[PDB]
């Protein structure tokens, strides 16, 4: 083609900086607006190759705000090459000039009043791709016609469809329901699928706001998608992808019955059914290709049927049949698949009709999560397992959700912790399994446990004889990690300060290895927690007074009573004192064990 | 599948084409455009026999943009690299230094199996060469050699090679030797590499004189490493080392300053020369804060530390500790820091009045700590208290929101560390009640209330709002809202009954922390029960506090100052960390990386 | 619908854009860019789908090149997926074994090949047979 | 020693780049660009630690050169280097920038293998490296205020505005987000006064573009300096969209148990200093049309379900940083409408806070009049920085 065009593409290229580069694009625009402003006409193909070169530029950055003139006069040519790229420049540099408009719609009119496809495909397109006001005020009433007439090639048809579709949506006002509905709908009936496609975007979008007058679409689409997904190897050789046959315009076809309930009609309600389960068969059935493309193709009308079926929630047999299917995929090379089933399943579970069947998958989401190397598929596995999550999932969804906890990633933890404590919540069986869940919440991703939270694990020890001594034990043995989490000291610290004597008289969970455990602590916590292991250290002197003496002199102690924070010192001093000049009788008095929280 | 992929068109085969074009300046340029499109992430992979050939030439630019391209792959790609070991053989002969240096530092920046087998031979010959150029690459090469697999005891044979070799020509070369001995000893094993040294102490102290900034750097590090046994022996180390400053400002000072550190405690503390020395580290400490920033901030870092060991070396200096309003926050800072550590009766004149400035600025968060600083200069010199009692209180006059609830906090603790003492303030205090906000702020009004009560006949009507929005309150405030009020009791039982019951019947009936919960019922079985027995446990005197919060355990310091140069000395942390614990909250931690102290 | 389509190379240079909304220059900048940022950071682990701003994105790499589409939260993915691989197809038919460079230099008429295969936000032709046979008239053309 | 030479430009891609020991992965690369180049809340310092891994680094122009290693470095011969390495490439090609870099790849490699070997800093004179280098670089190249003004006291206020705009996922991706803010200035001060203002670098000077306006008042060559107008104006305004803190996070739990019920739990996490204090806060939870009632029960603030708009409205005095509230409500549902499964509008925040949630910070505003009597340190300032929510979505 153009040589000149190459030329400045690979001059462009060669460049060694982007200082240079935007000299040589100067050095064209010079040369350019010379020859268009020139006393000497150009040729068709110097006007073509420059308009073409303003238009690199353009793609490359830089601001044109030339050249429109000379592309204008392009489309008034009868060369192909020369209108192409006359339409090509509009299109992508639209100036808001209604000179311009005004004449750029009548080269428009003329291309379309031609009988030439090709220049009628190539005004259609602009039209399409452009979609002014003032287009659609001078043409929105012509496409329809052109779209109907029994003679326009069809790729003039499925062009002119389309365009007709962007008018509608920028300009609905200009295309009001005429006569031509019922023909758009036939065309449905078309031998060239490419124009059946069409059609049918066109028509699902026209259906969202007038269903009415497209209902007979239905009957029409059914067929069709039952012609197509029985067809043999040697039928639709044209749109057979990797063995799929139409994949694009059955996906389509079932998206258009996704403007409409189910089929009025029994036997086409029947048809659809045969169908819907022709395709979950053949989902069943093994690769006809190793490629990719071939599962891909035909999965995605697995999942546009799937949520035809999901939409329509009137047939349980196929739900379930749907469910299976997705739970097969949860165990799948592909992440792409693992991913969609995921989340369609999520969709299912909030239905009666698939509830059920979508708890049976427990076991696979929960495997799968185990494994699953990308985050946005485990973030689903989670999901899912919060929505099927009742009286009876409860109990095991949450020790496997624990479990998963001890060795996730710091990606998921949050909302895992999250979820663990709201399940807790609403689905405690026994105080002592909450106790349980929480205090190992705690152990594991403390870190990220409300306040709140740890609060309640508290109180219910406090008032639950029973849990006390398994509370105190788990909290040691907890404590007793090299690595922990402050919370854990925060909890731990209560409920040792509070109950250690039912686990004191093990020799290996003594009074002194109580402390000194929680004393390795001490000067890596933060303030407030300090302040809570100063109460705690406090309540031991009096519970076991063997260990007064050592406790007696961390509270003497620099660090404690010459503190820069005021509770600490407060504290510190306070319990020395308790310590030191109180009774015994009277420390008993003021450090009993604390009464039951009220509830309320 | 393989879309995209052709090699039989586009830019891949035109550069194939360039590069077997006999026009080398057209080679050149070849060579030069796959290097730019590798770094852009281009596979050009396809190219390496094309651009290998390009190695067969006279020219010198041609040859080097060859090996500029092969060490592309001699990291990403190990295995890619290697391909061309047997051009690295002959290259490290090629009669040209420039050459053999560059075919030797590409073989050891490889890493496999096979590395070993081609370059020990060459090694052992570059070692050995005429220019110190191919000699001081050789040397760094022992180093990566090393790096690569096996203990290798013809690695023990280099180990040699390299001792003979800090005895050399050349400072670039020496200067290298070192560097790499010292990372090699470093790891693994233990004791390695021990000399007498006296000679090689004069032979490095020779070398560190004509030597280029980054040869004394490691130099002077690897000195630093030694334990001397006299006074002697130290001192003249000292005195040879003393010319170092500035060679090149940043380094070269604090590896001498680290040096001349370890070796001056072992001094007598005499005067003779050990006060010589301590007078000598002053002007060079100081004058690297004429430097760049970054640099400013690691010498401030080590500045810190020597301060606390040596406060005697820059006793005198506090003016160029002094903030610059356009040091960025970090220098401004850690200069704010120093400033408190050299502050003294002498200097708090201005100190005290520079502190007002900055209390006055427009930063915020430099603002904030800068009262916190005035604050500290109180603490720590007791006759600067009652003049930074008087600026705080202008500060708070000037009603600046931000500032008023800092000074505050810090009267807090200055009413702490002086008790009985400011008074007469309190009421001056009290105008601002409503303008407290910040959680601090409103526990220090509390704290200090309680304290002093009898003062104020008023204490009452002012507890009594607090009360009012009880939760909603920091548990902070809470708690000391308590306790003022238990001391409000204790100090005045008479309108009192009404608080106390109230404020421990929300401690102990509402509010779900069971600290608090605890901490109310406590007070409950003391002061509802005997009036007498709970003035002792809470009234006590408290002893006072001073500001050894700062200060680094002795123990820890001089671990510290041993690692002057280093990030050691800049994390003020043992290396042990950084290359049983409690892992606070996200609460805590994502906190924690907000407080500039 | 197709919001928009872009081709677009490892070091972020574009060598399509189409658009199906309307956007300032700014703005299709703009979204360019964060477009790059997002695809070039992910794996081969990753899926091939992902949210965008309130749309999302399908899209996958060849050789130097990730094809993207922007596309509707509802629409599927797979679909998407597949239509861009069936468009390199037809490129690759069309540019006998195309390059990177084709793009380059033909750029105008890249543009001729998406008009067939995508129009209006939607799929258009789908059968590779005959969106060659079109353009091959086409390009016999004068 | 130095186990990595990373050169980064202005979003954090790695222009060109060297690893000197099998350490330093993937992985360092992207902590650096995640936890210094992006960092949100953080204050800079030119060290830093991730993963027991230091990096070193220097802002030149638009672009962060940056050093990485394992090891106890010797620190401050790291930065003295980095200075070097400017010193080396601004005299082959100038200006240290994208450009600059972009085009001199080639040399700045050749450049790299020369000034260090293996992480150790060598001989990097310019003088001396003539014979090393074979490469040659690329190079490139009043009437708003009055006279006479006096008062007593010389005054000024800056107040930082900022509006923050989010749209979030369930899962909590930022799917979009933009700051919107001004500087406002009001500045009673005598005579003609040139000031000097300086912030950290977070400006840059229905798709929200990165864009920085100022008044006709000010100059630029760092910082920025101008003879204000009198009383209050309008210093500068500016939009952004990297690095924005958000302050809330929304954590919905919606689940459509049958067609029946609706079970909603909503956790609010506020994510900045725990000494600060967000107001005004507001969660806006949406409800389907066709809902028979509401339980709600919520345990911070107060809530209430209003029908003429379809929504939950959950109030908060005051929430500090760092903290953590729940809502939960059960909602019931009468399914006339058959069909057409419920199109869930997102949750919604109003909130005010003490801080720019574009993470500008002012550092300083030096005043110096040239004439008249009084200096820089006579004059008293506040600053306020008042953060807003704008459009701040979260989809459930
Ligand atoms: O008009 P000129 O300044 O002399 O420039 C010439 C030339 O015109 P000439 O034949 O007079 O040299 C070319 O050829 P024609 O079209 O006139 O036959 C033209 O076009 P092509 O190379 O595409 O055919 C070409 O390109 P352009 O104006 O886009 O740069 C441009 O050649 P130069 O690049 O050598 O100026
Ligand atoms: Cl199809």
């Amino acid at each position: 083609g153009m040589r000149g065009l190459a030329v400045f593409i690979s001059d462009i290229r060669n460049c060694k900086s982007k200082e240079a580069e935007i000299k040589r694009i100067n050095k064209e625009l010079a040369n350019i607006r010379s020859k268009f402003k020139g006393d000497k006409a150009l040729d068709g193909y110097s006007k073509k190759k420059y308009v073409c070169k303003l238009l690199f530029i353009f793609l490359l950055g830089h601001d044109i705000d030339f050249g429109h003139m000379e592309a204008v006069n392009l489309l008034s040519s009868n060369r192909y090459t020369e209108k192409q790229i006359g339409y090509l420049f509009i299109s992508v540099l639209v100036n808001s000039n209604s000179e311009l408009i005004r004449l750029i719609n009548n080269a428009i009119k003329n291309d379309l009043a031609s009988r030439n496809p090709t220049f009628m495909g190539l005004a259609l397109h602009c039209i399409a791709n452009v979609g002014s006001r003032e287009m659609a005020e001078a043409f929105a009433g012509e496409i329809p016609k052109i779209l109907v007439a029994g003679d326009t090639m069809d790729s003039v048809k499925q062009s002119a469809a389309l365009c007709l579709l962007r008018l509608y949506r920028t300009s609905p006002d200009l295309v009001p329901m005429g006569d031509w509905t019922s023909r758009v709908v036939h065309l449905l009936n078309d031998q060239h699928l490419g124009v059946v496609t069409a059609a049918t975007s066109l028509i699902t979008t026209l259906a969202q706001k007038n269903p009415e007058e497209f209902k007979t679409s239905v009957s029409l689409a059914v067929s069709r998608l039952s012609r197509i997904v029985t067809s043999a190897s040697t039928d639709l050789q044209d749109y057979t992808y990797y063995f799929v046959p139409a994949p694009w315009l059955s996906v389509k076809l079932l998206r258009l019955l996704q403007c409409y309930p189910p089929p009025e009609d029994p036997a086409v309600r029947g048809r659809l059914t045969e169908c819907l389960e022709t395709i979950l068969n053949k989902a069943q059935e093994p690769p006809k290709s190793k490629k990719v493309q071939h599962s891909n193709a035909k999965n995605a009308v697995l999942f546009e049927a799937i949520s035809l079926i999901i939409h329509h929630d009137s047939e349980p047999n196929l739900l379930v049949r749907a469910c299976n299917q997705l739970g097969q995929f949860l165990q799948h090379r592909e992440t792409n698949l693992r991913y969609l089933a995921l989340e369609s399943m999520c969709t299912l579970a909030s239905s009666e009709f698939s509830h059920e069947a979508v708890k049976t998958h427990i076991e696979t989401v929960i495997n799968a999560l185990k494994t699953e190397r990308d985050v946005s598929v485990r973030q689903r596995a989670v999901d899912l397992l919060y929505a099927m999550c009742d009286r009876s999932n409860a109990q095991q969804i949450v020790a496997e959700m624990l479990s998963y906890l001890e060795t996730a990633d710091y990606s998921i933890r949050e909302e895992i912790v999250l979820k663990v404590a709201i399940l807790a919540e609403k689905y405690a069986v026994d105080y002592t399994w909450y106790v349980d869940t929480i205090l190992n919440l705690i152990r594991i991703a403390g870190d990220y446990v409300s306040e709140e939270v740890w609060y309640r694990v508290i109180q219910i020890v406090i008032n639950r004889d029973d849990v006390q001594g398994y509370a105190a034990k788990t909290v040691f043995e907890a404590l007793q990690a090299p690595a922990c989490h402050e919370n854990l000291v925060k909890v731990g610290g209560y409920i040792l300060g509070e109950f250690g004597n039912l686990i004191a008289g093990d020799p290996r969970s003594s009074p002194l290895i109580q402390f000194n455990l929680l004393h390795s602590k001490f000067h890596l916590c933060s303030v407030p927690t300090r302040a809570l292991l100063l109460s705690t250290y406090i309540k031991f002197v009096n519970l076991f007074p063997e260990v007064k003496a050592t406790i007696q002199d961390v509270l003497r102690s620099d660090s404690q009573l010459k503190n820069a924070d005021v509770e600490l010192q407060q504290r510190a001093v306070e319990y020395l004192r308790l310590s030191t000049v109180a009774s015994t009788d009277i420390l008993a008095t003021v450090l009993e064990e604390m009464p039951p929280f009220p509830e309320r | 599948s393989k879309y995209f992929t052709t090699n039989k068109k586009g830019e891949i085969f035109e550069l194939k084409a360039e590069l077997n074009n006999e026009k080398k300046e057209k080679r050149k340029e070849a060579v030069k455009k796959v290097i730019a499109a590798m770094t852009v992430g281009k596979d050009v992979s396809s190219l390496f026999p094309d651009v290998v050939n390009c190695m067969q030439t006279d020219n010198l630019e041609l040859k080097k943009l060859v090996y500029l391209y092969l060490m592309n792959y001699a990291k990403s790609q190990p295995d890619m690299a290697i391909m061309a070991v047997n051009s690295f053989v002959k290259d490290c002969e090629d009669p040209n230094p420039l050459i053999r240096a560059l075919a030797v530092r590409t073989m050891g920046c490889i890493r496999v199996d096979k590395i070993t087998e081609y370059l020990c031979e060459p090694l052992r010959k570059c070692l050995k060469d005429e220019d110190p150029y191919v000699r001081k690459t050789a040397a760094v090469c022992v180093a990566k050699l090393h790096d690569i697999n096996a203990q290798m005891v013809e690695d023990q044979g280099f180990l040699d090679s390299l001792r003979d070799l800090i005895a050399d020509s050349n400072p670039m070369v020496v200067a290298n030797a070192v560097a790499a001995l010292s990372e090699i000893s470093e790891s693994h094993p233990n004791s390695n590499l021990l000399d007498l040294n006296p000679q090689n102490i004069n032979k490095l102290l020779t070398a560190l004189n004509e030597c280029t900034e980054w040869g004394q750097i490691f130099i002077l590090d690897c000195l630093s490493n030694y334990n001397p046994k006299d006074d002697r022996e130290a001192q003249s180390i000292c005195e040879r080392v003393t010319p170092r400053l500035s060679h090149a400002n940043s380094a070269v000072v604090l590896s001498a300053v680290k040096v001349l550190m370890k070796f001056l405690e072992l001094l007598p503390k005499d005067s003779d020369y050990y006060n010589m020395l301590l007078k000598k580290l002053a002007p060079p400490l100081v004058t690297l804060l004429s430097g760049e920033p970054e640099v400013q901030y690691v010498a401030l870092r080590n500045i810190n530390l020597i301060v606390q060991k040596r406060p005697e070396i820059l006793k005198q200096e506090i003016k160029v500790f002094f903030v610059k309003y356009n040091d960025p926050i970090y220098v401004k800072l850690e200069k704010l820091d120093i400033m408190i550590r050299l502050a003294s009766q002498a200097n708090i004149a201005q100190v005290l009045a520079e502190l007002k400035e900055y209390a006055t600025e427009v930063d915020v968060d430099f603002v904030r700590k800068a009262v916190r600083a005035i604050g500290r200069c109180a603490i720590k010199v007791e006759q600067s208290a009652e003049r930074c009692v008087s600026t705080l209180l202008d500060l708070i006059q000037t009603k600046v929101n931000y500032v008023v609830q800092e000074a505050i906090v810090v009267i807090r603790d200055i009413f702490r560390k002086y008790p009985n003492k400011y008074e007469s303030i309190i009421a001056t205090l009290c105008e601002n009640l409503d303008s407290l906000d910040e959680p601090d702020a409103r526990a220090a009004m509390i704290w200090i209330v309680g304290e002093y009560a009898e003062r104020i006949d008023n204490a009452d009507e002012l507890l009594e709002s607090f009360l009012e929005g009880f939760h909603d309150e920091s548990t902070q405030v809470q708690l000391t809202l308590l306790t003022a009020i238990v001391k409000l009791f204790l100090k005045k039982p008479s309108e009192t009954q009404e608080l106390v019951q109230q404020v421990l019947s929300l401690a102990t009936q509402d509010s779900d922390n069971p600290d608090l919960r605890d901490r109310g019922y406590i007070y409950w079985r003391l002061l509802s029960t005997d009036p007498v027995t709970a003035k002792e446990v809470v009234l006590s005197e408290k002893p006072l506090i001073s500001e050894e919060t700062d200060l680094i355990e002795p123990t820890l310091l001089d671990e510290l100052i041993c690692h002057i140069g280093s990030l050691a000395s800049v994390y003020h942390k043992p290396p042990n960390a950084f290359v049983p614990q409690v892992i606070p909250s996200q609460g805590d931690l994502l906190g924690d990386l907000l407080n500039l102290d | 619908m197709i919001r928009f389509i872009l081709i677009q190379n490892r070091a972020g240079k574009t060598r399509l854009a189409k658009w199906y909304m309307q956007f300032d220059d700014d703005e299709k900048q703009k979204l360019i860019e964060e477009v790059h940022a997002v695809v070039t950071v992910r794996d081969a682990k990753h899926t091939n789908f992902v949210e965008f701003r309130n749309f999302k994105i399908i899209y996958r790499r060849y050789a130097g090149l990730y094809f993207c589409i922007c596309v509707d939260v509802n629409d599927n993915n797979l679909a998407y997926l597949e239509a861009i691989h069936n468009f390199v197809e037809v490129l690759n038919e069309y540019f006998h074994n195309v390059c990177e460079l084709d793009l380059v230099f033909n750029f105008y008429k890249v543009y001729t090949v998406v008009d067939e295969m995508f129009l209006a936000g939607e799929i258009r032709e789908t059968s590779q047979t005959k969106v060659l046979k079109q353009l091959l008239m086409l390009q016999s053309l004068e | 020693m130095i186990g990595g030479l990373f050169i980064y430009n202005h979003k954090g891609e790695v222009l060109i780049s060297r690893v000197y020991r099998d350490d330093i992965g993937r992985n360092a690369v992207d902590a650096f660009r995640v936890n210094v180049i992006h960092a949100r809340q953080q204050v800079r310092s030119p060290v830093t630690n991730i993963a027991r891994t230091s990096f070193f680094h220097v802002k030149r122009s638009n672009i962060w050169l940056a050093a990485v290693t394992k090891q106890n470095v010797n620190a401050a011969m790291v930065f003295e280097f980095l200075y070097k390495m400017c010193d080396v490439m601004a005299a082959y090609f100038g200006k240290i920038s994208e450009e600059n870099i972009k085009n001199n790849f080639v040399l700045i490699y050749e450049l790299l293998d020369e000034i260090l070997d293996f992480g150790y800093p060598q001989n990097s004179e310019t003088g001396a490296l003539k014979t090393f280098i074979t490469q040659q670089g690329i190079k490139s190249q009043i009437g708003w205020r009055r006279e006479g003004i006096k008062y007593r006291r010389n005054e000024l206020f800056l107040d930082v505005l900022e509006s923050v705009n989010l749209l979030m996922s369930p899962q909590g991706q930022v799917l979009s987000a933009h700051v919107s803010g001004r500087v406002v200035m009001k500045s009673y001060l005598s005579g003609m006064p040139e000031c000097k203002f300086g912030m950290n670098d977070k400006i840059v000077i229905s798709i929200a573009i990165d864009d920085c306006t100022f008044h006709q008042c000010v100059r630029l060559s760092r910082s920025i300096s101008f003879i204000p107008p009198d009383g209050e104006f309008e210093l500068m305004r500016y939009r952004t969209t990297k690095d924005i803190i958000l302050p809330f996070r929304v954590i919905p739990l919606v689940r459509e148990v049958g067609r029946t019920k609706l079970e909603v739990k909503v956790v609010i996490k506020s994510n900045f200093k725990p000494s600060l204090l967000a107001q005004k806060i507001e969660v806006r939870i949406p409800t389907p049309l066709n809902t028979s009632g509401v339980q709600v029960i919520c345990m911070k603030g107060k809530a209430k379900y209003k029908a003429s708009e379809n929504a939950i409205v959950w109030k908060i005095k005051r929430m500090a940083g760092m903290k953590e509230s729940q809502i939960s409500a059960e909602i019931e549902l009468l399914p006339t409408n058959d069909k057409k499964k419920w199109a869930r509008p997102p949750i919604s925040m109003n909130f005010e806070v003490p801080f720019a949630p574009s993470g500008l910070k002012v550092r300083y505003l030096k005043v110096f009049e040239p004439k008249l009597n009084y200096s820089d340190h006579d004059v008293i300032k506040w600053v306020r920085y008042i953060g807003r929510s704008g459009i701040y979505e979260t989809r459930c």
